[PDB]
């Protein structure tokens, strides 16, 4: 039923501290409710009630805390949480961070209202993900495979083209409707700009929804602004059965807001001072993927960060790894010498792989070439880093050739046009044919049967 | 395997500066016994 | 007190536990009363089960020290009866001569650790193709 | 840092409580 | 008195409540008009503080808080195995049934056993009216599945003499199955009984562990064994393989039963685990069965309510003592203690607490240590004798995936054995990623009578294994200044035999049909191979060095390519197409061939 | 004499962790001991860590888990933590508050004693001078332990310290040309495996009549720690310095004592020193060791050998670092070692032993033991600094000095350190095996040995 009891407002701001504005006198105060304040001025903010303690209830004002003032500000409690409408005609539309239209569109019309914060998916109901998708980027679709459905994000080094790799998936991504969910926190204008330009010049624009929010905007905002888009990709996934594709741009910019709230709440610090909770903040946005049984939906999530100082150890990709379904990582050393996409696929992983190659998804031989690529690419980094100290006169011709393997490698299988889409089976030839720069027997992964299907032609 | 492991303190940043002064200092060192020897090499080559 | 992390409470019902449980065992064993050497070895804890005593009154009588009361040595001298149970019941259909019991049991009665013993794996194999057989549908295999 | 701003804020709590005391 | 109390406020997993007066710390308390499940972690006046078993987001101040005495506590009896619970006990197939939902609703007050299943009950004959009975006395069996015959038994509290036993038939769990009588005062009891977690569930002794828990991966079971009744934990960074190790254990083990707690993990593992475990099959007396009717798996995934961590840990470790109690070898996947110990950290910093390292609190390292410490090999309480066991293995995740880590440090006070993964390793997608150097097994000095017993020959190449293994870094310290031509032949066997026990022996890509499991048979006749090379190979250098006539690494190598090709091939071999028989006679061969080929360069 | 009747509140105002806090409290005194009863009848003690007019915060030893802020009856002793003591103790085991474990009675007290026992006048203290033979190379001779010494074994975790100790409780004697140990132990925070591993071998080394264990488990309440090497200590004390027996004291690991003190100053809000220990851990830990050696008048002697987890394996670590500051040294065990299978893993090097050199000499020892060990530790040290060398500048840069320091460090490993965990080596036997491995070198190269030593002991 709906909340028909008329809602309460209050000018009882008793203090205020940081982005908090503690009322007090507050009949009932229900812990996570919405709060609209209304400034001297007449300006609107909103904030959700972050503790309730008697009379009182600390509000975190969402569009900061500027302004506001102990005798005249207004705060209508509006009753529940922070739901947001949802509908399948918010796909080609464009929203600021806290899912406010910036298309010069109408407000959304709820076909529902859905509770931003989701739900526990029931790990019973939950369908473990296999189905492969070719993004078409040979280091991808080779080596880390994507599955359908699963989570998996892009590390980056700062500058590095991870805007130009997430827009390729968003070009050539698909299975051997669709549809997508963009949303970019704390990203710079002329990026903003990149991201919705992409999507025109892909065609893709009628299928897709942005939610932004800029540098410039708020910072309390970034922290819902992924859940907008999470709630939004639940909508049409769970609830309409469209093939989701949910992308989560700079989740530092997001992790960022998550310890200036720590800091201004005092919090426990965590590593580098985020909230103790940051490994739980992080999972309520990322555990909101996969297949549930009955529905074809399948919310595949893509999140992209920039790794602070490179540190591939910072608290960031560090939490983000333990949750997601291995990583996918871009290089500096890729991308100095032009290999675009710089995708390094040595500390790169896809826990879903596993089952998403083989026969019925791609070709038998698939498994045995990823994991002999990874052993003769390790190799060729351990034997360039002997050659950088003892020259190649201490080099063996076999450790020559596990150095030209690297070579050959980053020019052919990693190396591709930005524009240029490679099936799997394209990227398996190219496995292939870099690989028999060795012996046969050298293939030490691989099992015989493999190499006598595929080893010779 | 990446690390020194010496524990986290004062001390380690103490002995850290002076490990790094002295492997730059041990660099610059061997690598002017390097140039000396490369020189005489060189001259050696030409005689 | 707190012996093994029980309670004094714990313990002694253990105790009467193990008292009862031997009681049971000789006479499911032995209900002819003929194994009278095994019965004489149990005659300190059978007497307060052949009596029929209420069993807080054999708890009392535990925790005054004159039921036994070293729940070890009722572990141990319990195992020796109960792998002699065990060893009757894999073979219900062949019962064999008395005495045979109880020189097995002098066998028992004499080892070190019983509980460690291939007896006591000899008794796991007897019982594991037994309960199995008890079950199992006519085929080749189980024919 | 984290440890003393706990403390320090503890010693205002106590000392608030202290004051209301005094009635 | 009043039964409820009212929420007098609330931030995040912390509700406090007022007018709860004669409350008792660390009992169960439900919060909310919804019915929320929380246990009260403070005191502070006539007034309580409640940790949420779910998220309480929509609690408002003067919601009533309804008392309900009982500690946080499982119900025990028939129709767990198979079963997915979460950290609160609720069984999620029965969630998903009566809710038809894709997600568990706050507020669920589902029974945490079937109780409309008539279970077949098989009385145990040797009781009847009158006989005297204590807590472990197992009253009779309950044929759950194929593989598990459940062992109902008196509960521990309880003592007294046999009122009434029900007659061989079918019942469930609100029929009353039996019934005592002590101190004149009767005592009703159904098939299930009723334990806190946070209490541990006695037994007669704790023994020393002396039985290997045989595990599928070669490192492990080779070079650093658990033992049924043995701790372990598995400390690496994200991405390592821990939970791979975890999977595996519980896929194929000597375990009697696995109980897998999924506390704080990725939700498609719980999937993962639901899909596979269905289809694999292990196989007793000649009939083949799906390896889920020995396992029950606690779920709480990352996204669940945080303070529902402590409580799923609690209950798989309270769900596996029950089993223990049963006889079984019980193992126990403890399959993230780090994001415990968040957990704990989060319920700290709501009480404001003072926290030690990393802002985890000072009780932490307690936890942990009257946790893991409740595994053991034991003599069950009762009367019936039984050695059950509990086997626990903690995958502990560092934060930035180093050791100095907190969980990590208290951890490895804590257990007998420790499997530290390597991120390089993993990296190179050398798995498990078990370093060799770091890890260590406390129980090889109670292992060495059972390897004597039935392996002899094991404890000579375990320790020549380990010694190359180590010999290796030893020499990479040194090649990394000079380069590889300073090496002396004896050096460069050590290097190669190190290269094939590392990428041929402790590699082991376990999802695939010839890695999936191996045997002990299998995997020391791999080492024993291995090693033998070594030997002979060093021997032959030793016997001609002393002479112009000297054999080498690359003489070796240039007549034996087709050898060190075979040993690399060892791993090959798989136990569903090769008995245990033809594995050993291909290497008994692979012996005679390396023996024929040093007798002529010899 | 307590004849006043005792008082008894249910005035429990709070419960926090392992703090309880009473409320209407009449003249409480600090460390006072109080009997909670629990709303289902079971009793936990508790003592008084403050007071302040009307309320008293009770620490809770059997843990706090249950207590009711209205049935808990919480009954006050009068006085503060007496234990009993008698001679019964020895032969016995014990948990950590001090009731019984085994199947006997409660102590019949001789006495009771408070747990903090009583400062020993410094003037009293005799000063410790004869060595124990522990029987183990690299604790007999290059370090050594006097009847009467503080001196702590570090260990990190996995490490055999528990094998170390059981060895010297084996071994350990006084050196020859009624007087052996009566062994006290305390286990704080053991897993089982270490609980069974020292109850075995007291019993199967027969020695058991003579020796009193107490214990606590992992899985024992974590308050419960904070009594329990104070009151060994106070057996200790009772049998010593008032029944003339030499006792020896063997602290299990004082880290998870040190650990408990954090858990309850961590929750007392109390300002922490480094690593969010309580700040007073140094004369808290001073109250621990400072209770050993012989005294005026006295024959009986208390010898310390605490045992140490050094958490995350760092010597630097505030529980190592300030028990170093108040222990007379220690004996360091290491990683290193013990993966280089090297048994036990002593670390000769960071090892030190204050009172040493006032054990040794002519009557003592043979006169040469101060001269070797002297030598010996230099050569070790020569020997890890050249081990480094053959990687920093290579084998090939090794001087055929270098090469003898090498050579030493290898043999001595393998012969000195490396005991075997039953060879009862004598001192004698060391020095002689310390001269056996000094002979690697030329005579004139020993140059901390004076030359009528070496004219003595070398040319053997
Ligand atoms: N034993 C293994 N055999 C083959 N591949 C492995 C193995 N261990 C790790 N990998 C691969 O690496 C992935 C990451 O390891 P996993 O245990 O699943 O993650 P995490 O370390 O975070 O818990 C595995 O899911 C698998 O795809």
């Amino acid at each position: 039923n709906y909340l028909s009891q008329p809602r309460l407002t209050y000018k009882t701001v008793s203090g205020v501290n940081g982005p908090l504005v503690i009322l007090d006198h507050v009949k009932f105060p229900r812990y996570a409710e919405i709060v609209h304040l209304t400034l001297p001025d007449g300006t609107k903010r909103s904030g959700q009630v972050l503790e309730v303690s008697g009379s009182k209830a600390v509000v975190q004002v969402f569009e900061g805390t500027s302004g506001i003032d102990a005798k005249k500000t207004s705060c209508e409690f509006t009753g529940d949480i922070l739901r947001t409408p949802v509908s399948e005609d918010m796909l080609g539309r464009v929203f600021n961070g806290s899912g406010k239209p910036i298309d010069r569109g109408p407000v959304v019309l709820a076909e529902d209202f859905l509770d931003i914060m989701g739900q526990p998916i029931n790990p019973q109901c939950r369908i473990y993900p296999e189905e492969m998708i070719q993004t078409g980027i040979s280091a991808i679709d080779g080596m880390n495979s994507i599955a359908r459905g699963q989570k998996i994000p892009i590390f980056s080094a700062a500058g590095l083209p991870h805007n130009e790799i997430a827009a390729q998936i968003c070009r050539q991504a698909g299975l051997v409707n669709f549809a997508i969910v963009f949303a970019a926190m704390g990203v710079n204008m002329e990026t903003a700009r990149f991201f919705k330009s992409d999507f025109e010049e892909n065609g893709s624009m009628d299928n897709v929804c942005l939610f932004l929010n800029l540098a410039n905007d708020p910072t309390i905002e970034r922290i819902i602004t992924p859940r907008l888009a999470l709630t939004t990709a639940e909508f049409l996934a769970y609830q309409c059965e469209k093939h989701v594709l949910v992308i989560l741009t700079d989740m530092s910019s997001y992790a960022e807001a998550l310890r200036e709230v720590s800091a201004a709440r005092e919090e426990v610090p965590g590593r580098r001072g985020f909230p103790g909770y940051m490994y739980t903040d992080l999972a309520t946005i990322y555990e909101r993927a996969g297949r549930v049984e009955g529905r074809n939906g399948s919310i595949t999530q893509i999140p992209i960060l920039t790794m602070p100082n490179d540190d591939i150890t910072h608290p960031i990709p560090d939490l983000t790894g333990y949750i997601t379904e291995g990583q996918i990582y871009v290089d500096r050393q890729l991308h100095n010498r032009q290999i675009y996409p710089p995708i390094n696929v040595l500390p790169s992983l896809s826990r879903l792989m596993k089952s998403a190659i083989g026969e019925g998804m791609t070709r038998k031989d698939h498994a045995d070439v990823s994991n002999q690529l990874y052993a003769c690419y390790a190799i060729g980094k351990d034997v360039q880093a002997m050659k950088a100290v003892v020259g190649e006169e201490a080099l063996t011709s076999d450790d020559l050739l596990y150095l030209e393997f690297l070579q050959k490698f980053e020019k052919n299988f990693i190396t591709q046009g930005p524009y240029e889409n490679r099936t799997v089976y394209e990227t398996l030839d190219i496995g292939w044919q870099l690989l028999r720069i060795f012996p046969k027997e050298m293939l030490k992964r691989i099992p015989q049967s493999t190499l006598s299907e595929f080893y010779p032609r | 395997k990446d690390r020194i492991e010496i524990f986290p303190s004062r001390m380690a940043q103490t002995i850290m500066k002076a490990r790094l002064k002295g492997a730059q200092t041990g660099r610059n060192l061997l690598k002017k016994k390097s140039d000396a020897l490369t020189l005489r090499f060189r001259q050696i080559l030409k005689k | 007190i707190k012996m093994g992390g029980l309670t004094s409470e714990q313990y002694h019902s253990q105790v009467v536990g193990k008292i009862g449980y031997i009681a049971r065992c000789m006479q499911t064993i032995d209900p002819e009363n003929n194994l009278k050497k095994i019965r004489e070895d149990y005659q300190d804890v059978l007497i307060w089960a052949e009596k029929n005593y209420r069993f807080e009154e054999i708890l009392e009588a535990s925790k005054s020290g004159k039921c036994p009361n070293d729940l070890d040595a009722l572990s141990r001298r319990s195992l020796i009866l109960q792998e002699l149970l065990r060893l009757v019941s894999s073979i219900s259909p062949f019962k064999m001569k008395l005495d045979l019991i109880e020189s097995q049991y002098e066998k028992m009665k004499q080892h070190v650790n019983l509980w460690k013993s291939d007896y006591h794996v000899k008794l796991n194999q007897l019982n594991q193709l037994t309960d199995y057989l008890k079950n199992a549908a006519p085929t080749p295999k189980n024919n | 840092f984290y440890r003393l701003k706990k403390i320090q804020e503890k010693k205002k709590i106590i000392k608030e409580k202290s004051e209301k005391d005094l009635e | 008195e009043s039964t409820f109390g009212y929420v007098h406020g609330v931030s995040g997993p912390v509700v406090t409540a007022c007018d709860m007066a004669g409350a008792a710390m660390y009992e169960l308390v439900r919060v909310g008009h919804s019915e929320l499940v929380g246990e009260i972690i403070r005191l502070e006046g006539d007034m309580a503080t409640i940790q949420v078993y779910e998220e309480t987001s929509g609690v408002s101040v003067g919601d009533p808080v309804l008392r309900t005495g009982k500690p946080l506590s499982v119900e025990l009896g028939p129709g767990i195995m198979g079963a997915i619970f979460d950290g609160i006990q609720r069984p999620l197939s029965d969630i998903s049934s009566q809710t038809q939902s894709i997600y568990i609703p706050r507020g669920v007050n589902v029974s945490a056993l079937s109780r409309d299943i008539k279970w077949e009950f098989i009385p145990s004959k040797n009781l009847r009216v009158g006989s005297h009975i204590t807590g472990g006395d197992i009253y009779g069996i309950v044929n759950e599945n194929s593989l598990i015959k459940h062992k109902i038994m008196l509960p521990p509290r309880s003592r007294g003499s046999v009122t009434y036993i029900a007659p061989p038939g079918n019942y469930d769990a609100s029929d009353v199955v039996l019934e005592l009588e002590f101190e004149g005062v009767k005592e009703k009891l159904s098939m299930v009984q009723v334990w806190p977690v946070r209490q541990v569930r006695p037994v007669t002794e704790k023994l020393p562990a002396n039985h290997p828990l045989l595990t599928g991966q070669r490192v492990l079971d080779a070079l650093f064994p658990c033992v049924q009744g043995g701790t372990t934990a598995i400390p690496g960074a994200f991405g390592c393989g821990k939970t791979v190790i975890s999977q595996s254990l519980s896929k194929y083990s000597n375990s009697d039963v696995i109980i897998y707690v999924g506390c704080g993990e990725r939700g498609n593992e719980m999937s993962e685990v639901l899909r596979d475990f269905p289809e694999l099959t292990m196989e007793v007396d000649g009939k083949v069965e799906s390896i889920m009717k020995r396992t029950a798996l606690v779920a709480n995934t990352s996204n669940m309510p945080v303070a529902a961590r402590e409580a799923s840990i609690y209950t798989g470790i309270t769900l596996s003592e029950y089993f223990r109690d049963m006889g079984y070898h019980v193992s126990m996947m403890a399959d993230s203690t780090s994001r415990w110990a968040e957990a704990l950290r989060e319920i700290s910093g709501r009480l404001a607490e003072m926290p030690a390292d990393s802002g985890y609190p000072a009780y932490l390292g307690a936890r942990l240590a009257s946790f893991y410490e409740r595994a053991g090999r034991v003599k069950c309480l009762g009367n019936p004798e039984r050695e059950g066991s509990v086997s626990i293995v903690g995958a502990v995740s560092p934060p930035g995936g180093d050791f100095s880590d907190p969980v990590t440090s208290a951890t490895l006070g804590i257990v007998q054995v420790f499997w530290g993964l390597d991120k390089k390793l993993a990296q190179r997608k050398h798995f498990p990623s078990v370093n060799w150097l770091i890890s260590y097994s406390k129980y090889m000095r109670a292992l060495d009578e059972y390897y004597d017993k039935h392996f002899t020959e094991f404890v000579p190449l375990r320790t020549k294994a380990k010694e190359i293994l180590q010999e290796e870094e030893d020499l990479a310290e040194i090649v990394q200044l000079v380069g590889k031509a300073s090496l002396a032949e004896t050096d460069k066997i050590t290097l190669e035999v190190a290269k094939l026990i590392k990428d041929d022996f402790l590699q082991q890509n376990g999802y695939t049909p010839y890695d999936r499991f191996c045997p002990f048979y299998k995997t020391v006749g791999m080492l024993s191979n291995m090693i033998s090379f070594y030997d002979m190979a060093r021997r032959a250098v030793e016997t001609t060095a002393q002479s112009d006539n000297k054999i080498t690494w690359s003489i070796i190598r240039e007549h034996m390519g087709e050898i060190l090709y075979k040993l690399s091939s060892m791993k090959f071999k798989d136990p569903v197409k090769d008995g245990e028989a033809k594995i050993k006679a291909d290497y008994a061969q692979l012996l005679e061939d390396m023996q024929n080929a040093f007798r002529s360069l010899e």
